[PDB]
């Protein structure tokens, strides 16, 4: 999900690259927050003894009804490189990592930090009028861009090469129009702030210029999770490619700015947000007719029910529209998979068909008590016509590859299409017919073995 | 707030009035015909169960020293279902066992009496004899002279207080007027959910 | 044990009854039958296949206004 | 516990048995609602600091039925959260347990 | 619209964002959303004070959907005549929707309002002595109609056969005809002592819909549809029990006269010599001065050669004045010449009861102009929930065509693709699996199939009874 | 996993730290306790993101919250004091500038109210406090699932002997924090190796 991303990306990151990454107090304090609480209470107890601990120590501190978790916590220290393992008196002793320990003791204790924090420079904007509409602005600019609406205003080419570049929002140049694939539509489900940890994460592998340091952006997207919104920070303590990747996020919205390559830096409410989180609009109500009252007012919800809906009407509260199978066809085009749509249709879900499909299940429970029923939210019918919509678009599928045949010997067809099964190419096979087919990534395999 | 000021004013009577905190408390669940009535929801028999089983935690809870059987009224006859001990898990058993038969019968308080009057007859004199009757007829027919048994409760010291159901059945305050020398205020008749879940939660105090 | 160009698709037999009336209409659709349930469409029309297969298909689709 | 001994039929109780129901023995007084024009001694609450609000009902209601409950031995304000929470799962007051006695 | 900037999510919608109405304060307690465009109101079932805004919607408007949650009514001409005439002024209903919805009412919304409320009740329709008056209390409304002249206080005699081109013209120009019968103040026609028996308990829906029928006191010509076996013949009953006038009723089959018959004869107390039927057998009329008579379409609107007897009964049903006429089954009325049988009779009123107000053509359209307007919807999901109609699992068995049928499905005229779609094997096995299924649940199946030879093999097939036309009786 | 809240109780008395500083060798162990007690909430609020530190002293003449600030007090504040380097990590920084100008202001208080010796001992009142503010907190429910902790920071010094008189409100705060499951963690620092009513 979010832990789970940046524990596989730190996971990737080099030993020695790993080290220097523990320089900055910032830098391991945004760190330690992903630990699981085993893993910190370990590491926090750690700490603050200079000897080191055995490793049959800590197994005598967990009870046994969490040990598995605690080989768990062992394993991700065991990933992140903050343990050293030690061969002693026949012992494996565990040994904490000193840059990482002297680095978290001097942002807990405080003292040299090396202004890993930014220093505040005591001038200020209000955050909800200007810090909070800045990043909502780039953030809902981005968003209506990827999601196909037009705009007046569209984002920079720095974010379009980071679409056309990532495994999401296929670019085509032969129309003119920008196409979303499943994963952009993944992208729309999940709350923002994994969103701005995934696109943080594309944004870094992306990086492998000389122009770029690894380590930098990856110590500046830490203190930008440090830094608190309403009070801006000085740019001096930065380098030139944290400051023009400080621009970089200008143009993104994680920080504002009032001027170009100003002396001072905004952070905003996505820079807290980076680190964890913390009816309502776009909420909707499903009928048996396919109606869609989506209770939605920014444009946002409105534009990513356009994918799927056709819209009829628009009020200040909901947004009239209808499931119609065109507008299916359309998100299925797009890739868009029925249990995607179906997924945001149950999160989305007004509070009274809540109520609703829990009348319905008192009901059903007092009637047929000797089976249970997941809670249907939003009426079966539509979740039926839906992946019936699914299933008329894909009625047939199409494989590309060659078919062999031809075999004036069975033993030879044989032997070719148990060739071709032990290779993990082949699809179909008969020695009635005597054919046999194989995709087209194994065709040269086939071949250099049929040749040779 | 002037409603929350009158709530406030029911509480401005506070003595410190002299309680007996051993106690040996025998709850009478009714399990009659009358149980089936669906006026509380699902059926009255099963919330009362469920009631009963938080009423035993809260009491076991705020009262630990103190003793507490179960006595249901089923068929015209007192069953006893749990033995007077100070362990609340055997009476959360026996209460989840009697949750699942279903309730039948007509109800006999006299009989419910004469068993709880057999159950508190070895409680020792410090230990306070008190019986909750959860009763949800309105009529009870009886195998004998009920104001003898009320005499015979009264003179055992043993105090009796009634949760009713439907209406105000004149026996029951009768007999709580008698065991409670007098107060008229032990006899408690619910109103709706919360009313019920409230007249629980008072019979926990001394 | 030779090689030809061609896409191999997995239909049902309603489908598959469907597509041999596109090769009797216009000939380069299929090459030859394989089975029931597998045919050999030739890729380049594949996707006007499809292109038409929802166009044979939208006369048993009622389509409010 | 606590339950009869089965050897000795001597009854086996712990202090904390015997301490939960002491509260019966010593109920506390319950607190008084304070006066709207009584010069409240705390802006905040004294158990949990919350602010007291404005407490403006109407447009002119300044600080009528301020939500301070003023205790009737230490005199200290209690929010009618901690008016709550005391009269159902503590039963002490802090106010008086802070009084230098 | 009213100032308000275009959003650029305001791109796809064709002119139908209503923005533009500036949200109320106290919104969340109003239960309506009105749309400009169309008059389409949108109702929340789910909040308070929806219920004494559905009455207000169902009165004035007509309800397009009635799902769970979000209804959907459309405001139209013939609910604001309808709304007006129950007594509803112009003021109330636009005071009720403002008070009562969550955008402010669009101007577009109440000239709508006024346009359609006002010049109702002008021109009149009155039958005196059989004979068709056009009647209004304006002197110039006689002098404005020029074009659709067919004259054969202010009133003109109009002929019989023309009175639905006149409705239909008078439709097209701003002044809809009013037809409601004053039987209270109505004394030509003789009364009759037709009342409902005591023991006979009529459903609050049903008093609902006679409540739209007879609001104002005088009875209101129009359609009333209600599921089968919701009590549409006990409607009929109560109607002409209100009315109690002479009663012309018709139906689409004679078991439905024997039907009307014995429904009337056992709900209310009628003697059965004030009953008269017109069917084949028996043709013998009422001798009194008032009564019933009970036919079917087909013989009254017969323009082949009638017999003499018929020819009598036809000729007694055309020179007395009716009171009032039942159409059951009102949506075949818009055919050929069953659209005829309104005008060979002369009925003040006329209540079209059905239950499938629909036909593939656009002529149910025209019931309007030939009975009245739409007076009462049945709410099936309200009946079904309420145990009035029982509670259908409707359901669509998809069954795959096999190899060697889909293959001559295809190279197949589509007369004979008819033929061949039913007869596939999939449908055999699934159609034998329900009926067995069904069976050991102990349910009464009906299998429906128009094929007649279809209908016989799957009946030989599977060893059932099966009627079709040629069965005989 | 889930935050949590750390309410300290702290039980900071003039006379008592005064024996334990003349039965030890070192002197100022008030400073010691403090600035382990700072990295203590420093490292707790470390553990989470979300997590909230209360901390209440319990003194002679009564009981007051350091931190958080009482909200007339904050209303009336900043003079930032440089007792904590502003170089550190400002949420930190606010909870420890916080609590050591409260620390003044309590010490202020206790040298201007010096000459009134108290018998009665506010340790009680102020756990009581503690778990008003934790029923707050879970009360108030801004933060979905808060839990709660209690952390009381005692000392005997072998001056202070058993306190009769406050056997019934200790029990009442056992009572409490079982009702709402707040584990209640005790150091006590000196000489009286046995505390019965704090173990
Ligand atoms: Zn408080
Ligand atoms: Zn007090």
């Amino acid at each position: 999900s979010l832990k789970h991303s940046v524990t596989q990306y730190l996971e990737e990151i080099p030993q020695q690259v790993q080290n220097r990454l523990y320089t900055s107090p910032a830098t391991c304090l945004a760190i330690y927050r992903i630990l699981p609480p085993l893993a910190k209470f370990f590491i926090m107890a750690m700490v603050f003894n200079e000897n080191e601990v055995p490793l049959l120590d800590l197994d005598k501190w967990v009870n046994s009804n969490g040990k598995l978790q605690f080989q768990n916590a062992i394993k991700s220290m065991k990933s992140l490189h903050l343990l050293i393992p030690n061969k002693s008196s026949g012992t494996l002793m565990i040994n904490l990592n000193p840059t990482f320990k002297i680095s978290l003791r001097n942002a807990l204790t405080g003292g040299e930090v090396q202004n890993s924090f930014g220093v505040v420079v005591e001038e200020n904007v209000v955050s909800l009028d200007l810090l909070d509409e800045y990043s909502a602005n780039k953030w809902e600019t981005i968003l209506h861009f990827m999601v196909g609406t037009p705009l007046a205003k569209i984002p920079s080419e720095k974010v379009l090469n980071l679409l056309k570049h990532s495994k999401l929002m296929e670019e085509v140049n032969s129309t003119g129009e920008f196409k979303i694939t499943n994963e952009g539509f993944q992208f729309l489900l999940q709350e923002i702030n994994s969103q701005l940890w995934t696109l943080l994460l594309q944004y870094l592998k992306m990086i492998e210029t000389s122009k770029m340091d690894l380590v930098d952006v990856l110590h500046f997207i830490f203190m930008l999770g440090a830094l608190e919104v309403g009070k801006a920070y000085k740019i001096d303590a930065l380098s030139e490619t944290q400051r023009i990747m400080l621009q970089d996020m200008r143009d993104y919205g994680l920080v504002f700015q009032k001027h170009s390559n100003d002396s001072i830096f905004y952070p905003t409410k996505l820079a807290l947000m980076l680190t964890s989180d913390t009816i309502p609009d776009g909420s909707l109500i499903v009928e048996t007719n396919f109606k869609i009252y989506s209770y939605s007012n920014s444009p946002l919800q409105i534009a990513v029910l356009s994918l799927f809906v056709h819209l009829k009407a628009r009020f200040v509260n909901m947004v009239l529209g209808q499931i119609t199978r065109e507008s299916i066809r359309r998100a299925l085009t797009n890739g868009i998979t029925a249990d995607q749509i179906i997924a945001y249709l149950e999160t989305h879900a007004h509070p009274q068909m809540r109520r609703l499909a829990e009348e319905k299940l008192e009901k059903k429970l007092e009637l047929d008590p000797n089976c249970k029923e997941p809670l249907q939210v939003l009426p079966p019918t539509v979740v039926d016509q839906i992946r019936l919509w699914q299933l008329e678009l894909d009625r047939v599928i199409t494989y590309e590859g060659s078919l062999y045949s031809d075999f004036e010997t069975s033993q030879e067809y044989n032997l070719l299409s148990k060739y071709a099964q032990d290779i993990g190419v082949l699809l179909w096979k008969d020695d009635k017919k005597k054919k046999f087919f194989i995709s087209k990534e194994g065709n040269s395999q086939v071949l250099d073995f049929a040749k040779r | 707030i002037v409603e929350a000021r009158k709530k406030r004013t029911a509480k401005k009577n506070i003595t410190p009035y002299q309680r007996g905190i051993i106690r040996s408390l025998i709850l009478t669940l009714d399990c009659s015909e009358a149980m089936l009535e669906k006026d509380l929801r699902p059926n009255r028999h099963a919330m009362i169960i469920q009631y009963a089983i938080d009423f035993v935690h809260e009491f076991f809870d705020q009262n630990p020293i103190s003793q507490m059987g179960i006595i249901i009224m089923r068929n015209g006859l007192a069953q006893l279902v749990s033995q007077v001990s100070g362990n609340p898990q055997d009476h959360i058993d026996a209460l989840k066992s009697i949750r699942k038969q279903e309730p039948k019968g007509n109800p006999s308080l006299q009989n419910a009496l004469e068993m709880a009057r057999g159950l508190l007859l070895p409680v020792p004199a410090h230990c306070t004899r008190e019986v909750l009757i959860v009763f949800g007829s309105l009529s009870t027919t009886d195998p004998g002279d009920i104001h003898q048994t009320i005499d015979s409760l009264v003179s055992e010291k043993i105090r009796v207080k009634v949760l009713g159901l439907s209406a105000q059945v004149a026996i029951c305050k009768e007999l709580c007027k008698a065991t409670n020398y007098g107060d008229e205020s032990f006899y408690k008749i619910l109103l709706d959910e919360t009313h019920l879940k409230e007249l629980f939660n008072e019979a926990v105090t001394p | 044990a030779r090689a030809r160009k061609g896409a191999l698709v997995q239909c049902d037999p309603s489908i598959k009854a469907l597509i041999l009336q596109i090769d009797a209409k216009m000939s380069d659709i299929v090459l030859e039958e394989l089975d029931d349930t597998h045919l050999l469409v030739n890729p380049s029309k594949v996707e006007f296949v499809k292109h038409e297969l929802n166009r044979l298909l939208s006369k048993n689709i009622y389509n409010p206004m | 516990l606590p339950t009869v001994c089965p050897c000795c039929d001597l009854m086996l109780i712990l202090s904390t048995h015997l301490a939960r129901s002491y509260h019966h023995l010593m109920p506390l007084k319950t607190f008084a609602e304070v006066p709207t024009t009584e010069k409240f001694r705390s802006e905040d609450c004294f158990s949990c600091q919350s602010r007291f609000p404005i407490l403006k009902n109407h447009k002119n209601g300044k600080l009528l039925t301020s939500s301070r409950y003023r205790c009737e031995d230490c005199k200290q304000e209690f929010c009618v959260d901690c008016d709550v929470f005391i009269h159902e799962i503590l039963h002490n007051c802090p106010g008086c347990e802070s009084k230098p006695v | 619209p009213a100032d308000f900037v275009p959003d650029s999510v305001s791109g796809m919608f064709r002119s139908h964002d209503f923005s533009y109405l500036r949200l109320r304060p106290d919104h969340a307690s109003r239960p309506l959303w009105i749309s400009p465009s169309d008059g389409r109101i949108i109702l929340e079932s789910f909040s308070p004070l929806a219920e004494q805004a559905q009455d207000f919607l169902v009165t004035i408007a007509e309800p397009i959907s009635r799902p769970s949650h979000i209804h959907e009514y459309k405001i139209t001409a013939y609910s604001l005549y309808a709304a007006v005439s129950v007594g509803l002024e112009t003021d109330d209903i636009i005071s009720v929707l403002d008070r009562l919805s969550k955008v402010p009412v669009a101007e577009s919304i109440i000239n709508f309002i006024k346009g359609a409320t006002i010049s109702y009740g002008k021109v009149k329709l009155v039958i005196k002595h059989n004979r068709y008056f056009v009647e209004t209390t304006q002197a110039d409304i006689l002098q404005m109609l020029l074009n659709d002249s067919v004259i054969g206080v202010h009133s003109f005699e109009i002929a019989n056969e023309s009175v639905e081109v006149v409705k239909k013209r008078c439709q097209e120009i701003d002044y809809p005809v009013l037809e409601e019968y004053d039987f209270r103040n109505d004394h030509r026609n003789p009364d009759l002592d037709i009342d409902l028996k005591p023991s006979t308990q009529i459903r609050p829906y049903q008093e609902k819909s006679l409540s739209k029928m007879f609001g104002n006191g005088r009875a209101r010509s129009g359609i009333i549809v209600l599921p089968c076996g919701a009590g549409k013949t006990l409607v009929g009953i109560t109607a002409a029990c209100t009315i109690k006038k002479s009663v012309i009723v018709l139906c689409t089959s004679s078991v439905s006269v024997m039907q009307w018959r014995q429904q009337f004869l056992q709900w209310c107390t009628l003697q059965p010599e004030n009953c008269a039927v017109f069917t084949s057998d028996n043709k013998e009329m009422f001798q009194t001065e008032s009564g019933l008579v009970v036919s079917t379409y087909s013989m009254v609107a017969n323009t082949r050669n009638r017999s003499h007897d018929s020819q009598k009964v036809m000729d007694f049903l055309t020179g007395r004045e009716w009171g009032f006429i039942i159409l059951d089954e009102v949506h075949v009325v818009p055919a050929a010449m069953f659209r005829r049988v309104v005008s060979t009779i002369a009925a003040h009123a006329k209540l079209g009861l059905t239950a499938t107000l629909v036909r593939e053509d656009d002529k149910i359209g025209d019931l309007n102009f030939l009975i009245g307007p739409k007076l009462y919807e049945a709410n099936w999901m309200e009946l079904s929930q309420k145990g009035h109609i029982a509670n259908v699992q409707c359901a669509e068995v998809w069954c795959p065509m096999t190899a060697e049928f889909y293959q001559e499905y295809l190279r197949e005229t589509a007369r004979k693709r008819m033929l061949l779609y039913i007869m596939n094997p999939t449908k055999f096995q699934a159609c034998q699996f329900l009926i067995q299924y069904h069976e050991r649940r102990g349910d009464k199946i009906i299998v429906f199939s128009d094929n007649v030879y279809a209908l016989q093999e799957y009946a030989l097939k599977m060893g059932k009874p099966f009627i079709y036309g040629s069965t005989p009786q | 996993e889930s935050p949590s809240l750390l309410t300290v109780i702290i039980e900071i008395a003039p006379k008592l730290w005064t024996t334990f500083d003349e039965e030890g060798n070192e002197k100022g162990s008030i400073i010691k306790v403090l600035e382990a007690l700072i990295v203590f909430l420093n490292a707790h609020l470390a553990f989470n993101s979300a997590n909230k530190v209360a901390v209440i002293a319990a003194y002679s003449q009564g009981i007051k919250y350091l931190y958080p600030e009482s909200t007339s007090a904050l209303k009336a504040s900043r003079s930032d004091l440089k007792i904590i380097n502003s170089d550190m990590y400002r949420r930190f920084r606010n909870v420890d500038e916080t609590l050591v100008e409260e620390i003044y202001k309590l010490f202020e208080l206790e040298k201007k109210q010096i000459e009134q010796n108290s018998q009665r001992s506010t340790l009680a009142g102020a756990m009581s406090a503690g778990l008003t503010y934790v029923n707050r907190i879970s009360k108030e429910s801004v933060t979905t699932s808060l839990k709660s902790r209690l952390l009381v920071l005692t000392c005997g010094s072998g001056s202070s002997k058993d306190e009769i008189f406050q056997y019934i409100p200790i029990m009442n705060c056992i009572f409490s924090a079982t009702k709402m499951k707040c584990p209640i963690d005790v150091v006590k620092i000196g000489g009286s190796k046995e505390s019965t009513f704090l173990q």
